[PDB]
Parts: C-alpha cells; structure tokens; sequence
C-alpha cells in the first residue's frame, strides 16, 4: 500500500510540444504543455 | 533538574526573518546551546547555523535568529500541507518539535493611475513589493492581466531588486476589446499560490462636470418609522460651486444578492441651492412590496438610484448608495474582542464591540451588563466599551449578556448579545491562576502602557515564584520577549511598555511563570490579551500646498507641491480628476487597507486567554515544548478555525 | 482642464516601510471659462449637437459674450474661412449658459474641434480644443472560427497531428477596419486513477517498543519501521499525530541500537551470539534496513 | 523669558510623597516648560535604571512606576529626562525622599489603589482597582470597602463596594459627568478586628485631574 501510493498512478501524461506557422512567419511560436501547464490559458492575437 | 525551553510562533515563512527565543527554567550555571533547522518528514539538512549560551547573569535567556531559504524542493509541493523540524541542544539534552509551515513570502500592492479606462487608451499601474515586515524586498515577481471571462492577456516577469521595491510598468488597450471589468493578478515567484488582485473597468465615457452626493438621515431604515427614510441630495460641480437643476430619484429593495425595483417610489425633486431632499413613506413600501407583514422585511437591504440633469440639460450624473439595512436595530453588539475563557474566582474583564448597522463603529453609546442595572458605560472612540464583573469560582461555565441603555430609544430598538464564556483549567484543578490587566485606550506611538501582572496561589509556593516570562507577539512574527523578576509578597507587578511604530495596528501578549508544586509536579500557567493600536503610517508622508495665497489658481500656473517625509524614502506620485471617483472610486488603495490585510493575514485566532496554559499560546498563535514535557497542542491548520455564528 | 485634483502619494522607505499619504486636492479654476462637452464618438456623416457650457461666478457682474465656432476642414459647419458662425449672448451672475451647435462628421478617426469665446468690455477669455472620434457605421461582432479537439495519439496517427485553420470569411466587414484573431490554447486536466489509502484510524496502535533477543527486537521493531514510510507517503500526519513521527523515530533508533547488539562477528545475526547464525533472519534485516 | 540652564522643569507635584512598603508604587511626574506652561511628549526616566522610561502625555503628565521592597527606610526616587540630541547639562532632573506607610501596630496589612491616567472628559467610565493585602487569616474577615469622592470642597458620592473571600482585587466602573470638573479626590478604607483583638482601619486615597471645560 506504500508502494501503491509513493509514486501514486495519475490520469496526466501531457508532454504536448505545439507549433504554429504564422502569416507573418518570420518565427514560429512553440509553447510545452505539462501537469503543471494543464488547465493554464494560453493565448495569442493578431491585429489582421 | 532545570527545564529547558524553546518558544516559536505556531506557522513559519518562507524568505523572511524568523524569531528564536530559547530559555532554561530554574537554571544554575552556563548550558551552550546550539540550533538546528531539519525537513519534515526525513533529513536532509536545510540549516545547521546559529548557536548560543544560557547564562544565569541572563537568567538563562538568549534569542537568536534565522531565515528560511526556498529553492525547487522547498516549492514543490503547491496545494497541501508540509512540515519542518527544528532543534536545538541544551548541553546533552536535546529538545526538538515539528512546525507547520506556510507557503507565503510577503505582500503585494498594486496602484493604478485610474480606476476605469477607455478602449485606445494607456493604463500606468506601480507594483509595490514588500516583505511581511512591509520594507521592500528585491524578488521577481509573475503578473498577469486578464479579460472579463478570465482569459490572460498580457503577461510580465521581473525583478525589482536595487529598485527600492517598486516596479513601474505600462501596457496600451486596445480598440478592439470587449467592455466590462478587467483583473489585474501577480505572484511572488517564489510563492505562486500565494495570489493578489486588484480590478478596474473599461468603458466608453466622457468624464461628467458634477458630483452628485446621496445621503440618507441615517444610513439604516427602522421598520416602524412612520415618516420613512429620508435621503438628502447634495450635488455640486467638480471644482466646488453649486449645482443647479432637477433630479429624478427611485428607491429599491435588496435581498441578498439580487434586486428588486419599487416602480412607484419614484419622485422628481429640483436641485436648488445645490441640493435636494426626497423622502419615501412607509405606506409607499409596504404598498411596494406584496407581503403585508413588517416582520419578514427585517434583515434585507435597501437601494437608492438618482438620475440628475443640470437646467443647462448638457450634462447627466448618476449616482448611487446601497446597502441600508431594515432592521429593528440601530446598533449591532459584539463580544469579537470579548476573550472567551474566563479565570475562577478572579475578576474579569469585558471589551465590547459595538457598531451601527452598516458596520460603522458606534460612538459614545451606553451598554450595560444584562445581570444588574449599575455597571454601565459608553463606548470609547473605536466603538469598544469596557465592562467587568467580579467572578466566583464557578468551574461551570458563565454566561454574560450586554444590552445598551441609550435613551429615549425602546426596548425593541435595543440592541443585545448573548455569549457563554469558559472556565479556565489548571494543571490538576490547584486553583492557581494568573491574571493579566491593562489600560484600554487609543494607543499611539511614543506613549507607555503600564501591564499588571496578578499571582493567585497559596503561599507555600509563592516563594518560589521569582520571576515571570513575557512575549510580544506582532504580525505574526516574535517581536521582543523578557523576563520579569519578582520578589517575594509581590503578587502583583507592574511593566512599563514604550509604544513604537513596529507595534502597529495590534499585538498580543503573553505571559507565564512555572514552578514545582502540588506533589512535587511541574505545572505551567499562562494568560493573554489582545491590544488594538490607532492604524497609522510607520513613517509619515504629507503633501500640501508651498503657496500660502492664490486660491484656486489658473489652468497651466505653476504652483509649488510641497512633500514632507521620512529622510531616505523614495515617494511616487499621480494626480487624478476627481470626476474618475464620481464614475468609479471601486479598490483605491490606502493605509487602513494595507492594515486590514496585514490582520487578515493573523495567525492569532483569539483576543487572549484559552482554556489552559497550552490554549493560551495556541490561541495567540505561539509554540512552546518544555524538556519536563509540556508543551502545546498540534495545529495542522493554516486559517483560524470559524466561530458558530 | 477645470477641476478639482485628487493627487494620491505612496512613499516607500527601507526602514519606514510603507506609507500611503493622504490625498491632496487642487482646485483649478477660472472665473470665466467654457466646457465643450462632446460624446466619445460619433456616427460619420450624420448630423449632431455639441454643447459648449459657459459659465460666469462673478456675484453680481452678468456679462456680454461673443462666442465663435471656428471652421474646421473634418467638420462641415456654417464656419468657413469667409463667413464665421459667431453669436452673442448674456450670462447671468452665478449661473451657467449653454450655446448649442450644429455640425457633420467628414471623415473618420479622431478628428479635432475648436471653439472660442470672448466678453466685452473685459479682456478675459477663453477657448476650448478637443478631439473626438469619428467612427464608420456599424458594430462590434465576435464570432467563433473553429473549435476542435487536438489529440496527437488519436488524431493524425502515430503520435503527429496536423491541423489548418482558415480565416473568417467576413463578408460584412466595415472596410479598412481592423479585425484581431484571438487564439486560445487550453489542455485537459485528467486526474483520480487513485483508490482509498488506509485512513490511520486503527493504525495507532503499531508503535511498538522494540525489546528481548535479537529476532524478537525484530519483531517490535517490524510494525513501527513500515508504519512511519507508510504514514510519509500517505501524509496523514494530520490526523495521526505530528508528535507521534519523532515517538517512533526514538523507538525505530531504539530498535536499530538494540539489533546491533545481538551482531555476530562476522556480520550475521541470530537471537542470541551463542546460536548458530540464521541466513533467512540475516536477509530479513537488510529487507528492514 | 528665563535665561537658564534647562528648557524643562521638573515637578513631583502630582506624586503621592507616601509610599506602600513591599508594594508596587505610581510616579505622577510633572514636566513643564520654563515659563511654566506643559511640556508634551518629552521622555523623563528613573535615575536608578535606564530601563524604565516614559514620555509625557498632552497635560505634561508622564507614568513611572517601581517594585517596592518592604524597606521601613525612606526611599529616594530620582527622575531625569532622556530627550534625544540635548546634553546632560540640559537634561533637567528632581530628587525627592518618599516616606513609609506606617500600619496599625506594624500588622503589615495594607490597602492599595491603582487606576488609569488619562486625560478624563465627560461620559468616560473610569476603572477603580482595589488591591487586598493581608494574611489568609483576616481575608474572610473583610467583607466590604467603604469609598468617598471628595469634589471642590465638599462630598459628592459615597458607598459600599462587597467582597467575597479569595477576591483579593475587586474592579469598580466610576462614570465621569460634569460634576467631577475640575479634580477630584477619591478615598477607599477597610476595616475589622484583627491581631490580638483590636480594631484596625486601614485607608488609601488618590487624586484625579479632570479636562477642564464648561459644565
Ligand atoms: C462578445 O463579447 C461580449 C463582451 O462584449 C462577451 O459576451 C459577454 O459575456 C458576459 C459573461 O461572461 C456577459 O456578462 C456579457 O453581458 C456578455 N456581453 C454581451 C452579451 O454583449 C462575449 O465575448 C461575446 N458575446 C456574444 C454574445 O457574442
Ligand atoms: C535579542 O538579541 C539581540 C542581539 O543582537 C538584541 O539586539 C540588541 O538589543 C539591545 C538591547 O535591546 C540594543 O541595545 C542593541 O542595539 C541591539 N542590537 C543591535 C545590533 O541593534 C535584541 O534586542 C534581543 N531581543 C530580545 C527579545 O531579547
Ligand atoms: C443619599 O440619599 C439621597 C436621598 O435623597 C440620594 O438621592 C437619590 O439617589 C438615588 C440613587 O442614587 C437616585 O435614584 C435618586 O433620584 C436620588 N434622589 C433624588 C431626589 O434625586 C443620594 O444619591 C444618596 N447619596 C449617597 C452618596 O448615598
């Protein structure tokens, strides 16, 4: 029951590694996803 | 064998200075003593510095001190409960005792240029950053802007160390955004589930030339007043002449949190001579509401909404006062600075709380005990009234209602309360108490407060009662600590206290003695009492006018703003339209704030005594173990545990 | 502008701590003086009021005013270089008048107006100059592109995932107007796959003192040694006790200086040193050690 | 305009000149300018021990208080200001001998009084302490206190305060009105028949300064 909990089996495994490709493309805008990232926001805007 | 003793608050935190305060109990010659800083659970070593020497020229005493460093494995764990141990080692014999920790660094305060802003427009915002003593700290801080759902928008980190703690920062709006309420969220980033927040409003306005000022007669509604609720109109233009013109006002009742509009209280009064009055009859609402009883209207709230035009018609104020309570009561007593564990056959002392009905403190109000009509007295200046009564060594508990006796109002329109307070346990019922009394005044800085210190015991064991133990405790952290000797016959002596700007806004102090008695035991008694201080600055700024002439002086003149301060501080400054407040004046920082949040932030839970010596240090918010033994009870809790209500 | 100034002044000392002074008000004014009261914006190429306030406090002096719209290249009015739009009007002491005028928006953006006023038989005047915005008709729509699930396992097979997102069509839009694109990222918080954990009510009572030979100083040992490993992992402490880890931690050193005692030399052990050493008791304590 | 060598002035004017011997003791220092006027906010202190300072209140008034031992010797009390930046050539000081309460046939049993010091307007309520000492024998035998306010000249308020055993402290609320103004004396006694028979009356007594304003 130590070993069951200690290193406890959790639902995560995010590891997302997201790209984008612009219009402009003079870069490419890359975020991580993890646990500690799951319900954070992310977000971006564009004026067109 | 002497006794060693280790005393602590109850919670530590984390990048800030830690009071120590280590004691030996009837004590010969010099014990070394050293100190050390373990985790919880297992070992390994977060702080092996620090060691001293009890001396009986010191009567055993020695304070030193620490700090708590954090890195990646101190702020792993976010969301649940972690632990340290600390020891220390009087000569060969070891005491150690297992402290809850929190998680928080220190105080965060942000200041924004205005409190409402337009689309296309720049928001000025300074972020003040200080640490729990509120001196300004050099950390990195993680802020964040988000939308009206809660979606972030704009973000920053940085740190203002060789900045004096402040970090000014700028960000534009744009055009396109949606209108309504905006949040502004930062966190230390070695405490981020530590969170601050202030709000502002984006909306499209043009600001307005006038004021306009509601007020009510008195700012609570007595059910049975046959005239009703008269609300005064004052309305004037922004540089302080006289308003002329036409207001149209309607009343409304609120219940809880929603609104209920009364159609035919509305009322078209002319502003003249820069005010106006309008009055809503009781017959009016109780015709308003359907249910004609006058019982079922006590404990919700009422609402007033003003539409006023200048006779120019080229300008339109709305304004607005909410909350008025329905009650019975012009007053709402309280024992929230009433301690509620009182010592046997020992006279106690009673501190009532008492305020109008919006939460206002009462002024010069008489209360009296309901128990015999001649202890009577008015309240002072902060709302509290000082009552006591002379206790019988009842070991059943006392129960203790006040009720006010101001004239010409009913027996209805009297306020009361009713509390049960608790006995006081001592080690193996020996009857041996201690009792702490004090001066209940407006305590400012510089002045001195005399504490009485009464014994009650026999006599075989008075003589054996050489000293006592007194500690300060204030914003959650040990602040000064001594001892206190006595002579024997001396059942009562008196302490000299000097007020400083460190004591502000409230403290706690705790005292003990400890002996051998009964049949050859170590017992230990304690008592305690919660002090209000005026809330004031620590320093003190003021701006004034360097010109003594030219009144109201012309647009674009120049004029000197004179600035008075504490020598060595850095002030930053804005200056605002008025006609901003009169749109919103919704979460303006001031000094009573940053106080309230500081109180907020208390780990003492009681304002004094407990039902033993052990409740008396964990109710004040302290530690204590002995190497005999005694020692406090296990707090897991960060908040303090909620009364009934 | 013509106010009253509410100036906030925050100090911070590093000895002083800080302080929050109280606000200092400034009142400027003038005796004479107007107020252009526009709106925020306005419909382009319609035609509205704007109120121009004039205000005179002198106590028993009413005044003659020439009040002047000056023409405006943005603002079609019935200023123009050759004619002006000016008038004439008397103000009562201690009171407020207001000359309306009537104007069109020409073209968008935030275009400038101006307007003056002089008195006669004093030389005290005062003129107004503000901005107001110009906006093409029509309206804010915030309209939804696409929402859809990203899932790299499950979507575009074998751990990659490809999606487009075209723009808006937006045949309604204003033109030359701006049009942000506002992207969101959230992922999926997944938890549990966890079962209730013992909840240390019965367990209090497997604190043993280790005593007797050197198996039987293994036997009390035993339930006090897995008891605070399970207790650490499980972390309740809070309802077991705080005090009762540093109990078992004298009773668990207890138990390891009293198991030293009964070492053979050889590093074996058994219940007493006279027996002959036990190998399943030898692989036991280094299963516990 | 004094031309002197100290800008303060030091009084024990409003400090008893009797002291309770083996029980603590109240100092009432009075500070003035050199014309006479109050002196405010200027710190005074013990000569013996630098430990126990205090500053002056808005009447020029500041606390000191010591722990007496049962000395039947009189006992000099020496007060000297603390001001920061002056010299102790310009830190004014007073020196004054206190005398022994004398008990009826040295029982050593004695009453002591204690009480805030504030300045008293109108509608305040003053809390009156009344300590008991006396050997356990005679505390079941005092029952009550017997208390008189002397006013302007004549008395004002009189009564009995009971006592139940064990009870050593007793607090009494006294409520200001207008006819405390301008100062006030309040006296409190006990009495019985103690020792080898004999009746002993034991008394105390304080003085009380009222804001001065219109009734
Ligand atoms: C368009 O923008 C509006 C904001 O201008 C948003 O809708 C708002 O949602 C909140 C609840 O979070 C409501 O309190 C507001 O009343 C809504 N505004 C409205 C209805 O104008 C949302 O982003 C978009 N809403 C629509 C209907 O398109
Ligand atoms: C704990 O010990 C420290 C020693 O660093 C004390 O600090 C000194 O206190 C004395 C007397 O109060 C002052 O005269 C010194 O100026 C202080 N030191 C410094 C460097 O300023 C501290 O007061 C002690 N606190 C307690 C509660 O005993
Ligand atoms: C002495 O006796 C007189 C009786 O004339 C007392 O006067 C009355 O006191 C009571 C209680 O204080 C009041 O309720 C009455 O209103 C008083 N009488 C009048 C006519 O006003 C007086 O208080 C007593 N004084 C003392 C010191 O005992």
């Amino acid at each position: 029951l130590a070993q069951y909990q200690k290193d406890a089996p959790d639902h995560q495994e995010l590891n997302l590694d997201v790209s984008l490709q612009l219009p402009s493309r003079s870069s490419k805008i890359t975020h991580r996803i993890h646990w500690e990232s799951a319900s954070l926001l992310r977000s971006e805007e564009t004026k067109e | 064998s002497p006794m060693y003793s280790i005393i602590t608050p109850n919670i530590l935190r984390l990048e800030s200075e830690e009071t120590m305060v280590l004691e030996a109990h009837d004590a010969q010659g010099d014990v070394p003593v050293t100190v050390t800083v373990h985790d919880f659970p297992g070992k390994k070593l977060v702080l092996s510095s620090e060691k001293t020497v009890l001396t009986p020229a010191t009567n055993h005493m020695g304070n030193v001190t620490f700090t708590i460093p954090a890195n990646r494995e101190f702020k792993s764990e976010k969301g649940r409960n972690k632990f340290v141990t600390v020891q220390a080692t009087f000569g060969t014999q070891v005491v150690e005792k297992v402290v809850l920790v929190s998680l928080q660094s220190g105080y965060l305060f942000i200041q924004t240029d205005k409190t409402i802003y337009t689309p296309g427009s720049t928001v000025l915002y300074r972020i003040f950053t200080v640490n729990h003593k509120l001196l300004p700290v050099g950390r990195t801080v993680m802020v964040n802007i988000e939308n009206p759902e809660g979606i972030p928008v704009k973000q920053d980190s940085l740190s203002s160390q060789n900045q004096l703690g402040v970090l000014p920062l700028s960000w534009d709006i744009p055009e396109l955004v949606n209108m309504g309420q905006w949040k502004i969220r930062a966190y230390y980033e070695n405490s981020p589930q530590q969170v601050f927040s202030t709000e502002f409003e984006v909306k499209e306005y043009v600001l307005p030339s006038f004021e306009v000022i509601v007020e009510p007669t008195e700012k609570f509604y007595y059910i049975y007043n046959e005239k009703g609720l008269e609300v005064t109109i004052t309305a004037r233009f922004l540089y302080g002449k006289k308003v002329e013109g036409t207001a149209f006002v309607i009343f409304g009742i609120q219940d809880g949190e929603q609104r209920i509009s009364l159609p035919e209280s509305l009322k078209r009064i002319p502003i003249e001579d820069g005010s106006g009055e309008v009055v809503l009859s009781r017959k009016v609402l109780l015709d308003g509401v359907q249910n004609p009883r006058a019982e079922d209207l006590v404990g919700k709230s009422l609402y007033v909404s003003a539409t006023v035009i200048l006779h120019s018609g080229s300008d339109m104020v709305q304004a607005e006062r909410s909350g008025i309570p329905i009650v019975t009561s012009p007053y709402q007593i309280h024992f929230t600075k009433t301690p509620k564990y009182f010592k046997p056959g020992m006279p106690f002392d009673l501190m009532v709380f008492v305020t109008n009905p919006d939460g206002s403190p009462a002024y010069r109000v008489p209360v009296a005990v309901q128990g015999e009509d001649t202890v009577q007295s008015l309240t002072q200046g902060d709302g509290v009234a000082k009552l006591s009564i002379n206790t019988h060594p009842s070991q059943k508990p006392l129960s203790i209602t006040v009720r006010t006796k101001k004239q010409e109002l009913s027996e209805a329109e009297q306020a009361t309360r009713t509390m049960q307070a608790l006995p006081y346990s001592t080690v193996g019922n020996s009857n041996n108490y201690l009792h702490l009394s004090v001066l209940r005044t407006e305590l400012r800085p510089g002045e001195t407060l005399n504490v009485n210190f009464l014994l009650r015991m026999d006599r075989a064991h008075e003589a054996k009662i050489r000293y006592y133990t007194y500690l300060i405790m204030n914003k959650g952290r040990l602040l000064k600590a001594g001892r206190q000797v006595r002579e024997p016959g001396q059942d009562l002596v008196v302490l000299p206290l000097s007020i400083t700007t460190d004591f502000i806004p409230s403290f706690r102090l705790v005292a003990y003695y400890t002996l051998i008695g009964a049949s050859g035991q170590r017992e230990v008694v304690a008592d305690s009492v919660w002090v209000d201080v005026k809330d004031s600055c620590v320093g003190s700024l003021v701006v004034k006018s360097g010109q003594s002439e030219d009144r109201q002086p012309v647009p674009g003149q120049q004029m000197t703003l004179k600035i008075e301060g504490d020598h060595g501080a850095r002030v930053v400054l804005v200056a605002v339209d008025k006609g901003v407040f009169v749109l919103n004046k919704k979460n303006k920082l001031t000094q009573s704030k940053i106080w309230d949040v500081v109180e907020k932030a208390d780990i003492g839970c009681t304002p004094g005594s407990g039902k033993d010596y052990a409740g008396v240090f964990s109710d004040a918010g302290l530690t204590f173990t002995s190497s005999s033994g005694q020692q406090t009870a296990q707090r897991a809790e960060l908040q303090c545990p909620q009364p009934a209500a | 502008s013509i106010t009253t100034w509410e100036i906030l002044a925050v100090s911070m000392s590093d000895k002083k701590g800080i302080c929050v002074a109280d606000p200092f008000e400034v009142t400027v004014m003038q005796d004479f003086f107007i107020d252009l009261r526009l709106p925020y914006s306005v419909v382009r190429n319609e035609q509205v009021e704007i109120r121009a306030v004039l205000y005179n406090y002198r106590q028993n002096q009413e005044l003659k005013v020439r009040v002047e719209l000056l023409h405006n290249p943005a603002f079609c009015s019935l200023a123009t270089t050759k004619r002006r739009h000016q008038q004439t009007v008397t103000i009562p002491p201690k009171s407020s008048l207001s000359v309306p005028y009537v104007i069109v928006p020409l073209k968008t953006g935030l275009q400038e107006v101006e307007v003056k006023a002089a008195v006669y038989h004093h030389f005290i005047s005062d003129g107004v100059r503000k901005s107001l915005k110009v906006v093409p008709e029509g309206i804010r729509m915030n309209k939804t592109v696409a929402v859809r699930t990203l899932d790299p396992e499950r979507l575009g097979r074998e751990g990659v995932q490809k999606e487009d997102i075209p723009p808006a069509d937006l045949s309604d839009q204003v033109p030359d107007t701006e049009s942000e694109t506002r992207i969101l990222l959230q992922g999926t918080p997944v938890a549990q796959m966890t079962e209730d954990a013992v909840d240390a009510e019965r367990l209090k009572h497997l604190i043993v003192t280790p005593s007797g030979c050197g198996e039987q100083n293994m036997i009390g040992m035993t339930p006090t040694v897995i008891a605070v490993h399970y207790l650490d992992e499980t972390e309740q402490w809070e309802k077991f006790g705080l005090e009762k880890r540093q109990g078992a931690l004298e009773l668990i050193k207890k138990g390891y200086t009293q198991q030293l005692a009964f070492r053979q030399p050889s590093s074996a052990f058994a219940a007493f040193v006279k027996r002959a050493p036990s190998t399943w008791l030898t692989a036991y304590v280094v299963k516990v050690f």
